[PDB]
Formats: structure tokens, C-alpha cells, sequence
């Protein structure tokens, strides 16, 4: 015990648990192009050549990603975003009109999707029209009930809602974003690649913002992610709860190339008083309908590995992957966005196979849709306008999303089924290691100091 | 680090370090509070909203620090008289084992208390500054 | 080898007085219990171990000894008595009956 | 009020009381000052239309007193006469009758020339604070 | 002008004046930085991502006066000599020919070095300001 | 209608030449040129500060 | 209506456009206010219309 009188410091480093809005920064020159784009603001202009960082000495501090707001806040980002990219666009609401639709014809021979379909659209003067045709290349036009006629279909927008196109003067891109907290408030980040979901993180290094993330969408597989440096992670909120979900971050990447061979062509149609329709008009080649390729060599051992981490939490119990579970059709199937398209595969031999783990040129066939409902699956529908010529895409798969199955199943085995989820859960899996803090410079700490005596200016004391 | 050197990122390492390193180049808070880093979407009005509670957030420590009699000071002793319910009466040789984010805990119900006895450290100074006896 | 057992099979009691339920686990998870008389739409009761639905007395409460569960009901009168029924995670118990003297 | 602590919704009072008493608890007004209680429509822009405009006003206040050299001093003496035409020359004698809102009519003409007084008042020190042989 | 007297637009002509009239009078700066003058359309939202920027440049402004010592003071000696290569190091004999907006070239590139010896002048009074046997 | 549409000016409004006078916000200054020889580019040798242009 | 007759309104059928813009159905509602403007230039009694 010793004498002691209220001494105040502050200034001092002491951080506590927060929320806030954060600050945007996109990275290099792509803040020149930000303000033509979407899924980038207008515009997160970087300020600095983030990011700058330090190892704190000594410092251990709790994290938590299933609680981490920094995704709830992207969530309404991107989809704000979104929408307000959209709502200046062209509205394509006067197209729902009776559409008479038949085989569509091909050079040397028919294609196997397709319809052609010709309808009566408005020209300038509002008092006339003219018989226009199209190529929409999706078979899911709802044919109109209510009439022994097997062609009159309609365009399934109108069935629910309307849509607007999205301009093609403003192009979407996987452009990657860095996080930068305001002032006050600090962003810790964890280095330890073990780091399971939750729990203590002891090689805690605070960062001015955040490292690459890119906002890029696909559901019951992750493109372009970033990978666990050492091992193949395995994340959930509680493993043996037969809900929730598991997030897998691979080791290594493995390429996919996914094209569409066809040759398409693209028209433009005069709907009305400037507003101007984009549409599939010819096809000018051969026909093989869209594919992707894996090499089998690399996903077989992949699988494997991914197997044996799985049986680690789940002891002596085999591991059997299996087809999707059902639903919707974007989660049944493999969904990713590219070029401009919209990807739908049916994940042909990407589930296949029981791999115990102990070890006791794969093709897929894809669908495309022009028409999407977001992957929120409530609001806003588009028409995505085609894209000239053949399209290619080399991304590189880093994580896989699966939920578990069971059970009275006999107890030795044990079933996983790949199936997606919301667009939050996408990022999550890449914005697992940031907290969000607000710097407290706090009040009051004893020392050996004494009164101050009329102000009195004096030396050591 | 001594004197002052450092950075917001080259002196925030004594959050973890002995008490009296962080009693030492305590400044670059105060630089870095201020400002940082920082048609109409998203990115517009964060500006706005973050910026004026970050400044708002300043002004209200600067505000604090000046009534108490600590206006311009990093350091600041006050006329209080410890008491031995709030921690150990003798941390002089007890925080060169404690850093301040752990140190916070041992006070932070307390902490409210304390500005009352330092509005009346400061108020006495007030009383004793006026009136009539000290002719010069 | 996630396996529930609840015991003793059935009750008769008369009511104003205590009842006890067993419900065994074999794997780390929460536990709930719920209240079924015949027909009628059953009920939550207890959840995450000791925790309390809205809506009941404190008649209703057990303890989570770890790898077993042990209910207890006090002054249990004539009108509510039914059916329990233990839960996990998927897992709905044997289930046990109260019947009125 | 009376004490030191006080509370806006407990020293407010003052303003009918004698001015001693005014004269103390006078810190609670500076506490406040600064920020209080506080898809798009109109609860959206007046927070920041409201608030910005408190913070500037409370700045102004705060660099007028940084001028005269009363910073950081909820109390302080100038070094000017005050002349006999601006009020009462006796009012040690008076303001025990009189609260401020009263008080303010009595010179609310004069306050600018006094302004001006203290500026002067000010930067005499100026001249004293440079530029030749105090030895020190 | 002498004393202060003057306005923003009655002390600006100094800016082209010797700098022994530029060194009185020194403050009508201080009082127009703060806020000067100042359906949605254009007129609207200039006043808010201007406003706040001129009032968070005031308040860096005054954070960085605040950590050297030279709080709420217009004028400011400090413990740092002179390096001979940074300027002329007899400027008592010179500034009475040099005017500000010419003076600042021959110093632009030194002014972040000075603020590091400057620094290391105010606190070196932590050291001094606490933790050994000055009795009274 | 041959290639955007448009919008009528509402005579609620008025197309007017109203005068109007920049005025520099905070911390700023507009300085001003009075040498009317001046052709465009070049020092001024009278400058004079405003308010408001 | 059941069992009567009403006081307070008219009983109106009128063309309206489907999902499609091409083709229009009939429908009827009851707007339980008289104040629907009869238009006038008609010795038609019945061809009312919306006041807005």
C-alpha cells in the first residue's frame, strides 16, 4: 500500500467491441473504371496503398465470425448497390406479348435448346407495329394456359413482376474491394491459419484495411477465394447440429474452364421512344451446348484429402458425398456468374463417390438462363443482354459449401451433400478473420504523482 | 519506443507491452483520431454519418479533459486522493506486470465515479481562483 | 450412436404432488422437453437444459447433471397432466406419461 | 444549483437565482453544448443540417475564448477598466439582485466595443512575449 | 495595423508586407478559418461536404498547436536550435525584407523535419512531468 | 421519338438570367486580377481578395 | 346484394388489361361511395367514371 493521487494520461491504446459503418477502397486503377461499374461503388477511391500493418507484442483478444457484423453490412452494400446501378436502366416491361415460338432452325441443322419466337412489338409512332422475332435461349418460357394452342408462351417475368434490363454502358466485374474502418476505430486481424470459427487468437496484427476481398457470387462451390495456407480448414457454427452448414477452404486451387461454344449473335430491337432491347438474333456456327471441364486428377485426390479432414472431427465414420438435396434451381445446381452470362451446371460427377479417406477429364453439362431472380430470391428481376461470339472462363475453385445429412442411418456411415446458401455466407468465408473496434482513450490511473499545488510548475513528481 | 518516434502502426505494440513503455510516446492517438483514412449510391452519404461522430467523439474527450483542469496536456495530475476500494493502493510497483487493455477491467466500474471528485479537484480551484483577500 | 432413453414408462400420482422424468443423452448437445395431451397441439416447456418457456410457473424445471438429464414437476395439479417428451439437437425420446389418480 | 456536480435539469435553475449562486455549478451548459440527445425521407438530413451547425457554434465559442486568452478557463480575469457608461460601477453591490437573463439586456449593446477591448487587452502581451534581453 | 484592430479583408494586405508588420495583429486568420460565410439540387449538399471539411482542417490545425505546448497560443517559442542548413541563420538581420508568401519556399522542405525535433522538444517534458522526488 | 425522349419545361419555372456571385467557402480565398491588359495568361501585379466574385 | 338492396353504392364492370398487354378481361368491383362522375355528352345513364 503506498500513498497515490488520480492521475489522468489519455491518448492511451484500449479498444473495445463495436459496430460501424465502414469506408470503401478499391485496389490499383480500378477506381477509374468504379464509376461505370457495379459491384463497385462510385467510388471507392483509395486514398492509400493499403495495407499497411503491424504484429501486436503479446496481445491475445477473442474473435467470432458467425456473429461478425462486417457481412451483415456487405449484405445490405452489395445489394443497395444493386439496385441503384439498376434503377436508371431501361425498363423491357411493353415485351410481354403473345409470343408464337417454334423449332429454332440453325445453320445445317436445329439446336437443341431454344426457341424462336415472333412477336408484335411497338415501333416509333405509338399507333403501329411490326412482327420482330427473337432467339431467347432458355426453354422456360411458361407456355399460356387457357388455349388448346401449344405455342402461344409468354414471358415469365410478367407472371409476378416487373424487370429492367441491365445497361450494357455499365459492366459488372469481380472488382476486389479493401475495407478501411473510419477514424476511431481500428481493425484486428488474426494470422493464425488454424483458427476453426471461434475462440482466441494470440498472433492478433492490427491492419489500416482490410486485404482482397472480391464480392463474387456462386452457390455449392466458391470462385476466385483465397486458401488456407497450411491445411484444408473445416468451419461450422456446431459440427454435430444436423443443421447450420460447413464452409471448406481447399489447399491447393483446381482449374475450371467453363465456355459456351455457340456462336452467338447480337440484335438490338426498337421497343420504343429510345429505349432499346438486346436479344439473341442468329446463330452463326456449330452447336455443342455450354460445358465445363475438371481435371479428375486433382479433384479425386482433393475429395480425399477433404475426406480424411472430415473424418478427424467424425471418428471412424465413412465419408459418402451424394447428389444435391433438391429444391430451387439455384441451388440444385452449380450457379456462378461470368462475362456477362449466367451459368447453371448440374454438378454431373462433382458429388459421386464415397472416399474413406484410408484408401481402402470430367465434364459438366450447363444450362444458361438470360432471366434471374438474385440470389435473395424475393425482388428485383433482370434481362441479362447476350454477349457476342463465344464466351471462355479460367477461375480458380478454392472453397466448397456442404450440409449434413442424418440420422438413424447405421452409425458407421455418414452422408454430405453439396447445397449453397445466401450471398452472405459466400463472403463469410473470406472476411473470417477481421474484427471491428473503437479505440477508448479511458479515464483515470493511479500514480505516484501528487497535487499540482496552485498549478505549480515543477520537475519529477 | 523512446522519445517519440513511432507511428499509429509503430506504437500501438504497447497495448500488449508493460504499463510503462505505453506511458511513454503516448501521442499518435491523438494525431490519429481525427481524420485517417476519410450520383449518389452507397458510397456518399458514409462520408457524412462517420466522419461528424468521429469528430463529434473528439470534441467530447477534448471537452472532457478541459473542464477537469487538463486542457492541452497529455499528462495531467489532479487533486483526488486514491481510495482502496477502486484497486490496489500500490500499483506504482504492480503496473510495470499489467498492460492497459487488462488494467481496464480492474477499474471500469469505478471509472464513473472519479469524474465526480475531479469536477470538485477543478471547482475548488474555481472558488479559490476569486474574491477579495490576495490584494495582488 | 446417438441414442435417447427416457424412464419410468407411465405414471399414476395424485395431483398436488411431485413427479420425476429421466432423459439420458450420449452426445454433447442442448436438451428441451415438451408437454403433449392427447389431441391437442403440444407444448414447449424447458429448453437449453434449465431455461423456462413463457407462459408456465416454475412447477416445471430439471438440472443438467452432464451426460444425464433429471426432470422434476412440484404441485402438479389435475389439469396438467399429459404426455413428455425429450429432445436433442432430430432425436424425440421414448416418451413418458402422467395420469391422474 | 449549488455544489460542484450538478446536472443541466438540476442547475438550469439558476437562471432566476442571484447570481452567486449562478456563479457556481456553472460547468453543466459547457457539458452539454456539444451534441445532447443527437430508405431516405425526412428524418435522414436533419441530423446533419442540426448537428454540424452545434458543433461550429460551440468552435466559435471556443476560439473566442481561445483569443482573449481565457482557454480552457470556465473563469477569467482580463486586464481592462471597465467604463462607467457600460453598466453600474458597483454592481459587486447589485448582481447579488440580479440573474443573468436580466442582467444580459443591461449590456447587450456594449458587448461588441468590449470584444475589442479584450483583443487589445490580448495582444499587448504580444509585444512582452518577444524580442528583447529578458534573460531567461 | 497595430494592436489587432483590422479585418480579414484589413489585415490580408500584410501578405505581401515586411513580416515585422505580418508578426502583429495575427489573429483575424484565426477567426475566418472556422465557417467564414458558410426540393434538393445542387445547392444542397455543397454545404455539408465543404463545411465539415474546413472544420476538420481546424481541428487537425489545432491538434497539431495542441501537442507541441503552443495551445491556445498565437505565438510560441520552443527548445529547438536552429540547423544551419534548413535557412538563413541570421533571418533577425533578413525577415524585414522577405514577405510570407515568399519566405515559405525556402523552408517547404524542411518543415517535416523541423516537426520531428519539435516533438521530441514537448516531450521531453513527460519525462520531467512526473515519477521522482520533487518534494513540494 | 426518332431517338430519345423528352420532357416539357414546366411554366411554373422561368428561364431567367439571374445574376450570380461565387462566394469561397471556409478557409478559402478568391483572389482577383484588376490589370485589364491582362491577355489570359500571366503574373498581375494588382491583386486584389473578395469575398464573393 | 344478400337478401336486398344496398343504399350507398353502385355495382360498376369494366374492361382491364391481363399479364399480357395484348388482351383485356372483364371485372367488377363495388366502389362504396356514389361519388363516381356520370359523363356527360351520353344519353347513356350507366357510363360513369373515375374521378381522379
Amino acid at each position: 500500500a503506498e500513498n497515490l493521487w488520480v492521475t489522468v494520461y489519455y491518448g492511451v491504446p484500449v479498444w473495445k467491441e463495436a459496430k460501424t459503418t465502414l469506408f470503401c477502397a478499391s485496389d490499383a486503377r480500378a477506381y477509374e473504371k468504379e464509376v461505370h461499374n457495379v459491384w463497385a461503388t462510385h467510388a471507392c477511391v483509395p486514398t492509400d496503398p493499403s495495407p499497411q500493418e503491424l504484429v501486436l507484442g503479446n496481445v491475445t483478444e477473442n474473435f467470432n465470425m458467425w456473429k461478425n457484423d462486417m457481412v451483415d453490412q456487405m449484405h445490405e452494400d452489395i445489394i443497395s448497390l444493386w439496385d441503384q446501378s439498376l434503377k436508371p436502366c431501361v425498363k423491357l416491361t411493353p415485351l410481354c406479348v403473345t409470343l408464337i415460338c417454334s423449332n429454332a432452325t440453325v445453320k445445317n441443322g436445329t439446336v437443341e435448346e431454344m426457341k424462336n419466337c415472333s412477336f408484335n412489338t411497338t415501333t416509333e409512332i405509338r399507333d403501329k407495329e411490326k412482327k420482330e422475332y427473337a432467339l431467347f435461349y432458355k426453354p422456360d418460357i411458361v407456355p399460356l394456359s387457357e388455349t388448346n394452342n401449344t405455342s402461344e408462351y409468354r414471358l415469365i417475368n410478367c407472371n409476378t413482376s416487373a424487370c429492367t434490363q441491365a445497361c450494357p454502358k455499365v459492366t459488372f466485374e469481380p472488382i476486389p474491394i479493401h475495407y478501411c474502418a473510419p477514424a476511431g476505430y481500428a481493425i484486428l486481424k488474426c494470422n493464425d491459419e488454424t483458427f476453426n470459427g471461434t475462440g482466441p487468437c494470440s498472433n492478433v496484427s492490427t491492419v489500416q484495411c482490410t486485404h482482397g476481398i472480391r464480392p463474387v457470387v456462386s452457390t455449392q462451390l466458391l470462385l476466385n477465394g483465397s486458401l488456407a495456407e497450411k491445411e484444408i480448414v473445416i468451419r461450422s457454427e456446431n459440427l454435430t447440429n444436423n443443421a447450420k452448414i460447413i464452409i471448406v477452404h481447399l489447399h491447393t486451387p483446381v482449374e475450371i474452364v467453363c465456355t459456351r461454344p455457340n456462336n452467338n449473335t447480337r440484335k438490338s430491337v426498337r421497343i420504343g421512344p429510345g429505349q432499346t432491347f438486346y436479344a439473341t438474333g442468329d446463330i452463326i456456327g456449330d452447336i455443342k451446348q455450354a460445358h465445363c471441364n475438371i481435371s479428375e486428377e486433382k479433384w479425386n485426390d482433393t475429395l480425399q484429402k477433404v475426406g480424411i479432414e472430415l473424418q478427424k472431427h467424425f471418428p471412424n465414420k465413412t465419408i459418402k458425398y451424394n447428389q444435391s438435396a433438391g429444391g430451387d434451381m439455384e441451388i440444385t445446381t452449380h450457379s456462378f456468374n461470368c462475362g456477362g452470362e449466367f451459368f447453371y451446371c448440374n454438378t454431373s460427377n462433382l458429388f459421386n463417390g464415397t472416399y474413406n479417406g484410408t484408401y481402402i477429364t470430367i465434364t459438366l453439362q450447363c444450362r444458361i438462363k438470360q432471366i434471374i431472380n438474385m440470389w435473395q430470391g424475393v425482388g428485383r428481376c433482370m434481362y441479362a443482354p447476350p454477349i457476342a461470339g463465344n464466351i471462355t472462363c479460367r477461375s480458380n475453385i478454392t472453397g466448397l459449401l456442404l450440409t449434413r445429412d442424418g440420422g438413424t442411418n447405421s452409425n458407421e456411415t455418414e452422408t454430405f451433400r453439396p447445397a449453397g446458401g445466401d450471398m452472405r455466407d459466400n463472403w463469410r468465408s473470406e472476411l473470417y478473420k477481421y474484427k471491428v473496434v473503437k479505440i477508448e482513450p479511458l479515464g483515470v490511473a493511479p500514480t505516484r504523482c501528487k497535487r499540482r499545488v496552485v498549478g505549480r510548475r515543477r520537475r519529477r513528481r | 519506443a523512446v522519445g517519440i518516434g513511432a507511428v499509429f502502426l509503430g506504437f500501438l505494440g504497447a497495448a500488449g507491452s508493460t504499463m510503462g513503455a505505453a506511458s511513454m510516446t503516448l501521442t499518435v492517438q491523438a494525431r490519429n483520431l481525427l481524420s485517417g483514412i476519410v450520383k449518389l449510391t452507397v458510397w456518399g452519404i458514409k462520408q457524412l454519418q462517420a466522419r461528424v461522430l468521429a469528430v463529434e467523439r473528439y470534441l467530447r474527450d477534448q471537452q472532457l479533459l478541459g473542464i477537469w483542469g487538463c486542457s492541452g496536456k497529455l499528462i495531467c495530475c489532479t487533486n483526488v486522493p486514491w481510495n482502496s476500494s477502486w484497486s490496489n493502493r500500490n500499483l506504482s510497483e504492480i503496473w510495470d506486470n499489467m498492460t492497459w487493455l487488462q488494467w481496464d477491467k480492474e477499474i471500469s466500474n469505478y471509472t464513473q465515479i472519479i469524474y465526480g471528485l475531479l469536477e470538485e479537484s477543478q471547482n475548488q480551484q474555481e472558488k479559490n481562483e476569486q474574491d477579495l483577500l490576495a490584494l495582488d | 450412436e446417438i441414442v435417447l432413453t427416457q424412464s419410468p414408462g407411465t405414471l399414476s400420482l395424485s395431483p398436488g404432488e411431485t413427479a420425476i422424468i429421466s432423459c439420458r443423452t450420449s452426445q454433447y448437445g442442448s436438451l428441451a422437453w415438451y408437454q403433449q395431451r392427447p389431441g391437442q397441439a403440444p407444448r414447449l416447456v424447458i429448453y437449453s437444459g434449465s431455461t423456462r418457456a413463457a407462459g408456465i410457473p416454475d412447477r416445471f424445471s430439471g438440472s443438467r447433471w452432464g451426460p444425464d438429464y433429471n426432470l422434476t414437476i412440484s404441485n402438479l395439479e389435475s389439469g396438467d397432466f399429459g404426455v413428455y417428451y425429450c429432445q436433442q439437437y432430430e432425436f424425440f425420446g421414448q416418451g413418458t406419461k402422467v395420469q391422474v389418480d
